[PDB]
């Protein structure tokens, strides 16, 4: 097989840990655990070609920005994560981690993700936002910023329901492939 | 409020594992935790502050756990623990707190500190604030054991330990005749 090296970056709490949790195996965690950082390794098969994808997990807290650029390095994909049902961090998407990813992995395929797409329409995630005065993320706004950053490729997803996770990880492999 | 449940997860978890039941390979019962703190190692530099550019493969997730012997509270044991699968913790290389000769804010990141016992080692806490928590309770801890006494002390705002100038100074091991062996031709 081929060894591919997988990034995945984004606000804290948007999502990351969960996609690869439930992708690699399963069990969707409930409890909110913090990422410092940590490394996985999952055989993705696609179109015939067997990979050994390296997942580089990292931190989306404010607190632990320091070590991320360790984890940069020799990728060859990068996944940048928002959650749908914050508005706030598709904007961070643009206003703050494109610039980072463009800044240490010159060069490499992203790939942008809506993370908890179980939410764009519960009902009670919509109405506290109300009181943001906002309101989920939407399809159209998430291919736009996708556009914007020069992402191959926009996938939406659902690690509690497992909801499109296989398809972000097929569209990773293959852009870590080019 | 992130770091406080992790905290309550982490202290919970660790005295389940290590500090419940009494060890298994002997009837002999468990010491009492007394408190924690995760911190990163960095194996190609493990006593001073590492290079910027040392790769990730060179970190270490560990913590350090503080005990004491169930029958004296006088002797306490710091720990150094890594967090398995399933979420227990296997404790590796332990010292007794007495070994503790200085302790060290690193002046560039606020997440470092070194630490002395026979040993010099560096570590960092995942965030600014956890080394400042740790600190404060290692210190106390020792001056609470020690009479009074205490590590030396570098590069720390005394008050943190609320402590002075004078009030140090009279406390340093360093303070005492035979404690300082001199340097050599
Ligand atoms: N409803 C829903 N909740 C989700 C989903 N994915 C994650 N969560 C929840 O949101 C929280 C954050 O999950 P996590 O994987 O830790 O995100 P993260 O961005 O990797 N965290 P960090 O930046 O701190 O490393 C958890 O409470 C988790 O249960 C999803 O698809 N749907
Ligand atoms: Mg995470």
């Amino acid at each position: 097989s081929i060894r591919r090296k997988l990034v995945i970056v984004g606000d804290g709490a948007c999502g990351k840990t969960c996609l690869l949790i439930v992708n690699s195996k399963g069990q969707f965690p409930e409890v909110y655990v913090p990422t410092v950082f940590e490394n996985y390794v999952a055989d993705v098969e696609v179109d015939g070609r067997r990979v050994e994808l390296a997942l580089w997990d990292t931190a989306g807290q404010e607190d632990y920005d320091r070590l991320r650029p360790l984890s940069y390095p020799d990728s060859n994909v990068v996944l940048i994560c928002f959650s749908i049902d914050l508005p706030d961090s598709l904007e961070n998407v643009q206003e703050k981690w494109i610039a980072e990813v463009l800044h240490f992995c010159q060069g490499v395929p992203i790939i942008l993700v809506g993370c908890k797409v179980d939410l764009r329409n519960d009902p009670q995630t919509i109405e506290q936002l109300r009181q943001e005065g906002q309101q989920p993320v939407t399809s159209q706004e998430g291919q736009s910023v996708a556009d914007q950053i020069g992402a191959t490729g926009y996938y939406e997803c659902s690690a509690k329901t497992g909801y499109g996770v296989r398809e972000v990880f097929e569209a990773a492999t293959r852009a870590s492939l080019m | 409020n992130f770091l406080a449940e992790q905290y309550e997860r982490d202290r919970k978890a660790i005295i389940n594992c290590c500090f419940s039941r009494p060890d298994h390979k002997t009837g002999e019962p468990p010491n009492n935790y007394i408190t924690h703190v995760r911190i990163i190692e960095d194996s190609k530099f493990p006593s001073s502050r590492p290079p910027p550019d040392s790769k990730l493969e060179n970190k270490k997730k560990r913590l350090l756990i503080l005990s004491a012997k169930p029958n004296n509270a006088k002797l306490i044991q710091i720990h150094k623990a890594r967090e398995n699968s399933d979420g227990s913790f296997q404790i590796g290389r332990t010292w007794q707190l007495t070994e503790l000769v200085r302790v060290e804010k690193d002046l560039e990141i606020s997440e470092g500190f070194i630490l002395t016992m026979s040993k010099k080692y560096y570590w960092e806490t995942n965030s600014a604030k956890e080394r400042t928590v740790f600190i404060k309770s290692l210190i106390t801890l020792y001056i609470q054991t020690f009479e009074g006494h205490v590590p030396e002390l570098v590069n720390w705002d005394l008050s943190l330990f609320y402590l002075d100038e004078r009030s140090y100074q009279r406390a340093v091991i360093t303070n005492r005749p035979g404690s300082v062996s001199p340097i050599k031709s």
